[PDB]
């Protein structure tokens, strides 16, 4: 089975004119899921359709409701990682290392940027 | 054994602390690898005896200063080492 | 009192379930602990590549090529490698400006959420907030929004203000609603009809300069005293 | 002294109250072994 | 606000190497950079559309503006959808779109998931539940209010007595037709209204432009096409001239993704600044004073653009 | 629980340890 999509063409799903909120994001609005023992392809649902009942004098007011509890959840560190240059750069040898010290401050800088990040995670 | 030493074993060039392990090789295979490719064990050509390739003990030193104008006495961090040793 | 208390402890109680039976809730996290991993391990990875050298580990390089010939595989390699590792202070900066940003956010709700009571909408979660709780994490914190959501809305009919005795009145708070048949001042989020008084009540100008002015009485508390 | 070598790595002879990393540190070896098979297939040059 | 950039994909083999095999077996040694490369291209690429989705999709179902347009003088023609065009813009969302000016070697921009179409969708159930509801449909269930009303609610939110509206309903509708009628003709008048979303754009291109132009160097090799060094040359002093091309192509490329890298954690931020906006502007009203624009706050209206949004405060 | 995890590559420990951060 073969379909065309604005981003590419697409072999081995059928498209099927029911819309549904998808799992498989392809692109142009297409998306794919597991059909259930076949693979689908649609145009994305947004979300059910609402024509809320406007009116110049009716109002809808809650009689009930509910407390509800949602968990959030935000990084706030990251690893505080340290590199040696001459283990990393040539594995501890002498002949390496000789060498090593014509490139200057290149260390400096970077052990300067990694120290800065530990700092800055704490 | 048990101390750092630069080894040869027919070949595969080297520096490290070699121990006894408990890693079973099969009866085909010279060495190991761990993730990465790091020579992590290998197989005693006269003896064949399996041991680890542990490498030799680093670590980065910092220096706990309390301000050169109030004085001069200083701490030095080993990170990673144990007092076992250095 | 009792309800509230039930509907928090049944919602603390189902977060626990909610969060182990879901499979990625705190995908957030493992994604950063991933980042560092793969950064991690693709930095070593480079080691083993050669970087157009005749091969990638130095010991054979300085053995089988004189100094002379041996420089330009040293100096091939040498220069790979610093790239690879400023590619990866790069990227730690990168990820780090991102944890910064997303720290500095956290610290913010803790502030607001936490040690204070957000009107900032869809800020401390969805839905009028009421409080937050923080949790530790391995690499983030986690928070706890204690929200409130109306339900069991229902239909009914309003106009902008009452007219009374000549002269206009508009509510102090909510709206003034009606069944059909009776008119109450009601607040907005949760339905609670009070009787249409002065107490509740402010007045001005005359009917005719509002448009969908209502009639209905506006008792006075003073007239039954009758001092 | 290690204090010395802060103070190099500051490029000062004054130092602020503070943790530096001055440097690394790593154990050299105590010696160096070799490890080969049982190579004792001597030659026929013997017998000749 | 930009919301969002352009997907960009990156091929190393065709852009390094173009068409040549030798080349092409040659850049296996050098590891996996390429994996680097369109791994950070992929996760630019997710994080448009997760921008995009949370600007765009903070309300979870459509809602559709009522076919009585009339809200007590308020008159919303101009940002509500028009049904005659194929697509159903609205007449300022169509001057925006109309004032923005929007593979090669290896180089190619994939499509993001949300059409212009479904974003002007999001858009219009944002406006009507704006229109219909408040700030209701933000906290939970949407429930109808007449904008008379709604607008009484936001006066009293800024310390102004209901009264002030009721009283002088007629001449606030005026003011506000008329403020929001002149928006057409400074946008279409003023040529360089939307110079901060076309900016994004600009500089895309322009870097899309260095990349490509940049074959042309020929970073102290003998030719800068690969496909004469491999003819005029033998292997052994051609690989020289080989490693010198693709190690600058490969700089330029990783210089490339540090700089998308670099935009996006604007973009992202610029994201993150609109959702924000979105949230306290839109789904309700913001005691924050100069964050839903100059003045004392009384709503907002989003609109769609080609990469961003466009809020009528 | 939910969530888990030379070459001259190291971890340094934070400051604040999980109990002080508890
Ligand atoms: C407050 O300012 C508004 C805006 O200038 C005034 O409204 C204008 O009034 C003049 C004279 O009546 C009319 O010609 C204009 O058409 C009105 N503008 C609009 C947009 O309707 C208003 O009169 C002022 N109020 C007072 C009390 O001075
Ligand atoms: C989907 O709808 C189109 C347009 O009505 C129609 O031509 C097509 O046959 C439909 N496909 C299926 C599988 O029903
Ligand atoms: C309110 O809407 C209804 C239905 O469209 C209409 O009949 C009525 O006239 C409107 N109210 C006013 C004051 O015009
Ligand atoms: C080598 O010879 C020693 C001594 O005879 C013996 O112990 C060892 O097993 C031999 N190793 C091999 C691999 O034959
Ligand atoms: C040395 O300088 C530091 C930093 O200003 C200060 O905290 C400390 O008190 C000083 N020590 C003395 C002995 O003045
Ligand atoms: C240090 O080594 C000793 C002896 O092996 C061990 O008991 C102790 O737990 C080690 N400490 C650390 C922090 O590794
Ligand atoms: C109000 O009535 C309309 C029409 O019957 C209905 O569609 C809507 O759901 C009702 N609203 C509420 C809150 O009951
Ligand atoms: C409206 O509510 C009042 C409350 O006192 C009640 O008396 C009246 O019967 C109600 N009318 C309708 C139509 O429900
Ligand atoms: C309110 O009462 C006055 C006087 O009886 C009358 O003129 C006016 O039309 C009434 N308003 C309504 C909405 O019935
Ligand atoms: C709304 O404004 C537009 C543009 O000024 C105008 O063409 C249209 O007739 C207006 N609609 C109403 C109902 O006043």
């Amino acid at each position: 089975n073969v379909f065309q999509t604005r981003a590419g063409c697409l072999i081995g799903a059928e498209y099927v004119n029911n819309s549904y909120e998808c799992d498989i994001p392809i692109g142009a609005g297409i998306c794919a899921s597991y059909q259930t023992q076949s693979i689908i392809a649609y145009t994305m649902s947004l979300g059910a359709e609402n024509s809320v009942a406007y009116s110049n004098n009716s109002i809808a007011i809650p009689t009930n409701f509910t407390i509800s509890v949602t968990t959030e959840i935000l990084p706030v560190s990251m690893t505080k990682t340290s590199v040696d240059c001459t283990m990393y750069i040539c594995g501890d040898s002498t002949e390496c290392s000789n060498l090593l010290l014509q490139y200057g401050s290149f260390c400096t800088q970077l052990k300067r940027a990694l120290t800065g990040i530990a700092v800055e995670q704490d | 054994k048990n101390k750092c030493v630069n080894f040869n074993f027919n070949g595969l060039k080297g520096t490290g602390v070699l121990t006894e392990s408990n890693k079973k090789f099969l009866p085909f295979q010279q060495f190991g690898r761990d993730i990465a490719d790091t020579t992590d064990a290998v197989r005693d050509p006269q003896t064949l005896e399996i041991l680890d390739i542990t490498p030799c003990s680093f670590g980065g030193v910092s220096v706990i200063t309390p301000g050169t104008n109030t004085s001069n006495q200083v701490a030095v961090l080993y990170q990673g080492v144990n007092c076992t040793e250095v | 009192q009792k309800l509230i208390a039930n509907q928090f402890n049944s919602a603390i109680g189902k977060i626990q379930d909610s969060l182990s039976s879901t499979a990625s809730a705190l995908g957030k996290l493992q994604d950063v602990v991933n980042h560092n991993a793969q950064a991690l391990n693709t930095l070593v990875k480079q080691l083993s590549s050669k970087f157009g050298a005749i091969s990638s580990v130095l010991n054979d390089i300085f053995s089988r090529l004189d100094p002379p010939e041996a420089e330009v595989q040293i100096d091939r390699l040498i220069t790979g490698r610093l790239q690879s590792l400023q590619t990866y202070v790069t990227q730690q900066l990168i990820r780090a400006a991102e944890i910064r940003a997303s720290a500095n956010l956290a610290a913010t709700k803790m502030s607001e959420c936490v040690l204070g009571q957000s009107k900032r909408v869809d800020f401390c979660g969805k839905g009028y907030h009421l409080m937050s709780f923080p949790q530790s994490a391995p690499h983030g914190v986690v928070f706890l929004h204690v929200t409130y959501v109306p339900a069991q809305e229902k239909n009914f009919t309003t106009a902008p203000a009452i007219c009374h005795d000549g002269k206009a009145h508009f509510p102090r708070e909510g709206v003034f609603v009606s069944n059909g048949t009776h008119w109450f001042v009601t607040q907005r989020n949760f339905y609670e009809p009070q009787i249409i008084t002065t107490d509740n009540t402010f007045v001005s100008g005359n009917c005719d300069v509002v448009i969908g002015i209502v009639n209905n009485t506006v008792y006075d508390p003073l007239q039954p005293e009758l001092d | 002294d290690p204090l010395s070598e802060t103070k190099c790595t500051l490029k000062s002879f004054t130092v602020e109250k503070g943790i530096y990393q001055t440097s690394n540190f790593r154990v050299q070896p105590t010696e160096s072994i070799v490890r080969f098979p049982n190579i004792t297939n001597l030659c026929p040059f013997d017998e000749v | 606000l930009p919301v969002s950039m352009t997907k960009t994909s990156v091929d190393c083999t065709m852009y390094i190497c173009g068409d040549s095999t030798e080349c092409s077996n040659l850049l296996l040694q050098y590891g996996s950079f390429c994996t680097q490369l369109k791994r950070a291209l992929t996760g630019i690429a997710v994080e448009q559309d997760k921008n995009t989705q949370e600007v765009f999709a903070q309300v979870k179902q459509i809602y559709k503006t009522p076919p009585i347009k009339y809200f007590g003088g308020f008159n919303f023609s101009q940002i509500l959808p028009d049904p005659s065009k194929p697509s159903k813009r609205s007449f300022i969302e169509d001057l925006l779109f109309n004032k923005v000016t929007l593979k090669f070697k290896g180089l190619t921009v994939l499509p993001p998931l949300l059409t212009d179409e479904m974003i002007a969708q999001y858009t219009s159930a944002l406006l009507a539940g704006t229109i219909t509801s408040g700030w209701t449909f933000g906290a939970g269930a949407a429930l109808q209010i007449p904008f008379a009303m709604q607008m009484a609610y936001r006066f009293n939110g800024i310390g102004v007595t209901q009264n002030v509206l009721y009283e002088n309903q007629k001449l606030i509708a005026n003011q506000f037709n008329s403020a929001i009628g002149k928006i057409q003709d400074s946008l279409s008048s003023t040529a360089s209204a939307l110079g901060k979303l076309q900016d994004v754009v600009n500089h895309n291109a322009q870097a899309l432009n260095t990349l490509v132009k940049q074959l042309s160097s020929k970073f102290g090799a003998i030719s800068s096409v690969l496909n004469d060094i491999f003819s005029r040359l033998d292997p052994p002093e051609a690989e020289v001239q080989i490693d010198r091309l693709i190690t600058g192509r490969l700089q330029s490329l990783q210089t490339y993704v540090t700089q998308q890298l670099i935009r996006a954690a604007e973009i992202r931020a610029s994201a993150n600044l609109a959702a924000t906006k979105m949230s306290e502007c839109v789904l309700g009203q913001s005691k924050r004073v100069d964050f839903c624009g100059k003045g004392y706050h009384l709503m907002s209206f989003p609109q769609s653009a080609p990469h961003g949004v466009v809020f009528l405060h």
